[PDB]
RNA sequence: UAGUGGUGCUAGCAUGCUGGUCACUGUUCUGGGCGCACGCGCGCUACACUGACGGAGCCAGCGAGUCUAACCUUGGCCGAGAGGUCUUGGUAAUCUUGUGAAACUCCGUCGUGCUGGGGAUAGAGCAUUGUAAUUAUUGCUCUUCAACGAGGAAUUCCUAGUAAGCGCAAGUCAUCAGCUUGCGUUGAUUACGUCCCUGCCCUGUAC
């Protein structure tokens, strides 16, 4: 058998995000290419056309490995260091509006669902889908 | 370091670890001075010959790679090759010469 | 074909630089404003400025000075809710430091602290 | 003076004939001995390597190392 | 003519305070939304009486209320604004709208290191 | 340590401006300018006064010494401003040229500065304001210190001014070289 | 009030593997003040490629919290952000909290140009604490882009999980630190000696 745990992290992400863009069901907010994704950032995402799908794949993988997550925890994960000009650096959380829509978009296509005890959990169909991409990723070598 | 050895495996063809050893042994000074004022010439122990070799090599690379177009590995690899040869082009060899000729005058 | 220097809005721009960065020679055109304008013009961001043809420098010039028609979110603009007329504007070229170097003089005329302190320092 | 940033046809011919002369090549090697900017060299290496004129021995974003073979 | 954010001067004076606050920037809107104290009401009471009895200008009324917003009802009045020490005399021209009174009376001298 | 006050009495009586504070320093304090040295050995001040008096007895661009007693010295106050913030002088080629010729004079007088650098030149258009730890031309490192001064002044004209019978471009020779009064004040090296 | 494994239920993959859900180890009121030609000192941020920016990977320890009423806040929803709103757990090895921290690692863009280094000074607008933010507490967005090319004479701290790099928590506290103390992460070079300098402690004649 094969699991998502059996594949290199960035290798899996690149494979799945490219596939997900071809499916076309993943729906974009449309304000994309304006938002910085974090108040700590400078300049927007450089891969202007593709970056939304690649983030969507990352979220799915991260939830797959864990019991459940919520929007607050994701904002922490994708945070970073803000320069504060002449002052010392500090940790700052990333944009919420992005990540909440990603969860809702992934739910529309049935990969993920709202869970008791709050937050979201992987669907059995999510498992079934992500495992199949993993098997292709190994065999495509 | 990993990138540095690879480069030396292509510029020249020897087992590059041997080239490192040659550079070290050829660089370490064998005579020096101390202040008395004036300076008096003195011999230097084999251990310190090794320490001086390593210090001079990295400094010669570091100051070449500042405001560079060549990466660290590109410059460090060249120092090692130049020092395995008798090549006075290298910074570390230039430094060795002055220490010994100064010491000669004061002995 | 390739042009090494070009002139627009009475500013000179050299062709040898990425188009997004080259435009920031113009007063008022910051990096983010420059970046978003190019996207709406759908020029190739990776082209160097000397590659573009006249009909492609136009449209860009047009969008810079009429930004609200292209549904730029207004909060992107540097002159929101103007004091005389509640319209929003973006200020460009020599028109920058003509509204600046005026609002302070308007404060001088009203004998406000900040105007006095500025001109007293001079 | 400034290095070239767009590929003239004459330099393209120059590149293909001369590069196999060198034992070792890298981004710095091209930018030093040929008057091209670094933003060309990154593209040219991917081109010539896929063309098979030079042999990769290691690649690491910040460093890449190609050889006569 | 003068105009304020597109509203013409002749429609000003007619505009009420609770209308005017809708044009003002965030600091003013919060101040009124957070509930301005009663203290201006006594000042406003006196200021109206002086204007009404005036033969031509109304002559100064003086106050400590440096933290008070300039509002169209008081255009044209002459006011003496306390300075921590002295009073400074000012006439409310229309351009002063939305400023604080404190901006017109300098609490400190220049310094010149003579 | 009341001598730190009472020491005035000779100068206070023999000297008429009250002066003003200019700056605290580690070895000395400075206050129409008065310099006060810093219990006994400082009455060093005589060495400084006679040294400055000699150089000003020569034609050199140095402040005129007036008077000196009890570790107190009085000097001409400088009109200029410190060279380290200069950026736009109208004749940088002559300024470069003639700063070089100043070094030649010291060498001809047998003396070399330790730190002929922008921290002690004030704005010929310039004056040299102090001579810490000067050495003779005969000292064993005279040429080493000599060439340091030449390169130090060259570096400044390159970095800020972009400049790079006389010396420099427009003259036969680019800059002087060491091979091309010490016995009265034997600061070091006879 | 902790962990592992089995046992019961159960999902995906393949014909075992990774996850979810019994045993063991005097008084008082209103307004102002606590400005800068310059000298001295402890700090913060930089001068870039051993880098800046974008995306992805993903790891701690020491603290602290409410019924006096309103502290630390999970989850859902709204918005570019700052922020708002509806519910919830914890008087605590039990909940916030695996405090998913930064440096760091990998894949791209940039190409030696005060440049995409650096972000002072300044203009417009939106929020938040407070009785009150003008001479301006703090946060967010766009625009303006200054000096600075590794720094003279002088001078500080330090011998191993130490220096240095990097970040967090507490303190004060309506709000507000570039401060103080404590904690963790990554982790060197150079001695293992002396009385030269500085300073301290012992035992009569040129002074």
């Amino acid at each position: 058998g094969v699991s998502v745990r059996d594949v290199a992290a960035q290798d899996f992400i690149n494979a799945y995000a490219s596939f997900l863009q071809r499916q076309g069901k993943l729906e974009v907010p449309g304000y994309v290419d304006i938002v910085k994704t974090s108040s700590g950032n400078e300049m927007p995402p450089q891969d202007a056309e593709g970056w939304f799908y690649k983030r969507a794949a990352s979220v799915a993988r991260h939830i797959y490995m864990r019991k459940q997550v919520g929007v607050g925890k994701l904002n922490k994960l994708y945070g970073g260091a803000k320069s504060r000009g002449v002052r010392p650096y500090k940790h700052i959380d990333a944009s919420g509006s992005i990540n909440r829509k990603v969860l809702q978009a992934l739910e529309k296509i049935g990969i993920v669902e709202i869970s008791p005890k709050g937050g979201r959990r992987i669907s059995e169909n999510g498992q079934r889908d992500l495992d199949r991409i993993a098997a292709q990723t190994l065999e495509e070598d | 370091i990993k990138h540095t050895l690879d480069i030396i495996n292509v510029l020249t063809d020897q087992n590059p670890i041997q080239v490192v050893v040659d550079a070290i042994t050829n660089t370490g000074p064998r005579e020096d001075t101390t202040r008395v004022a004036r300076r008096q010439a003195v011999d230097v122990s084999p251990l310190r010959r090794v320490n001086q070799a390593i210090a001079l090599l990295t400094i010669g690379a570091r100051e070449a790679a500042f405001r560079n177009i060549k990466t660290i590995a590109e410059t460090l690899a060249e120092e090692l090759i130049n020092a395995a040869k008798g090549s006075s082009t290298s910074y570390a060899i230039k430094k060795k010469d002055e220490l010994e000729r100064v010491a000669k005058s004061n002995r | 074909s390739f042009q090494h220097i070009l002139r627009l809005l009475n500013t000179n721009v050299d062709g040898n630089i990425k188009i997004v960065y080259a435009l920031t020679t113009i007063k008022g055109v910051g990096r983010r404003y420059s970046n978003l304008v190019c996207k709406k013009a759908d020029v190739d961001l990776h082209k160097r400025a000397g590659e573009l043809t006249q009909e492609e420098l136009e449209r860009i010039v047009q969008i810079m000075q009429n930004p609200t028609h292209y549904k730029i979110p207004a909060w992107f603009l540097n002159r929101q809710n103007d004091i005389t007329d509640g319209k929003d504007y973006h200020t460009l070229a020599n028109n920058v430091e003509s509204k600046l170097r005026d609002d302070l003089e308007r404060l001088k005329k009203i004998r406000a602290h900040r105007g006095i302190r500025h001109f007293w320092g001079l | 003076a400034q290095h070239a940033v767009i590929l003239d046809q004459e330099k393209y011919d120059r590149i293909l004939k001369e590069v196999p002369t060198y034992r070792y090549v890298s981004v710095s090697v091209l930018v030093d001995r040929l008057k091209i900017g670094g933003s060309l060299a990154r593209i040219a290496l991917r081109h010539l390597e896929k063309e098979g004129i030079i042999k990769p021995i290691s690649k690491h974003s910040k460093q890449a190392i190609y050889t006569r073979a | 003519t003068h105009s304020y954010r597109g509203v013409d001067l002749e429609k000003l004076l007619e505009m009420s305070t609770e209308d005017f606050v809708k044009l003002a920037p965030a600091r003013v809107r919060r101040r009124f939304a957070r509930g301005m104290t009663s203290k201006p009401a006594g000042f406003m009471k006196k200021l109206r009486a002086a204007k009404l009895a005036a033969p031509e200008k109304p002559a100064p009324v003086r106050t400590h209320m440096r933290n008070m917003i300039i509002v169209p009802e008081m255009i044209g009045s002459v006011v003496g604004i306390y300075n921590g020490k002295a009073f400074n005399q000012v006439e409310i021209r229309p351009e002063m709208l939305g400023h604080y009174l404190g901006e017109f009376s300098i609490t400190y001298t220049p310094v010149r290191h003579g | 340590n009341g001598i730190d006050y009472l020491a005035l009495k000779t100068m206070l009586n023999r000297d008429y401006s009250v002066g003003n504070t200019i700056g605290v320093g580690k070895e000395s304090d400075i206050y129409r300018v008065m310099k006060i040295h810093r219990m006994h050995l400082s009455r060093a001040a005589n060495k400084e006064y006679q040294f400055m008096s000699m150089l000003y007895s020569k034609g050199f661009k140095v402040p005129e010494p007036f008077d000196n007693s009890r570790h107190i010295v009085v000097m001409e106050l400088i009109e200029g401003y410190p060279m380290r913030r200069l950026r736009k002088h109208k004749n940088i080629p002559k300024l470069y040229s003639d700063l070089m010729c100043f070094i030649v004079d010291l060498a001809n007088s047998g003396l070399i500065h330790c730190d002929f650098n922008e921290f002690n030149i004030m704005i010929c258009g310039f004056v040299v304001i102090d001579f810490p730890q000067c050495i003779s031309i005969q000292h064993q490192d005279a040429d080493y210190y000599f060439q340091r001064d030449v390169d130090c002044i060259r570096r400044f004209f390159k970095k800020k001014l972009k400049y790079e019978e006389g010396f420099g471009d427009g003259y036969k020779y680019a800059y002087p070289d060491f091979k091309r009064l010490d016995e009265l004040v034997q600061a070091s090296g006879f």
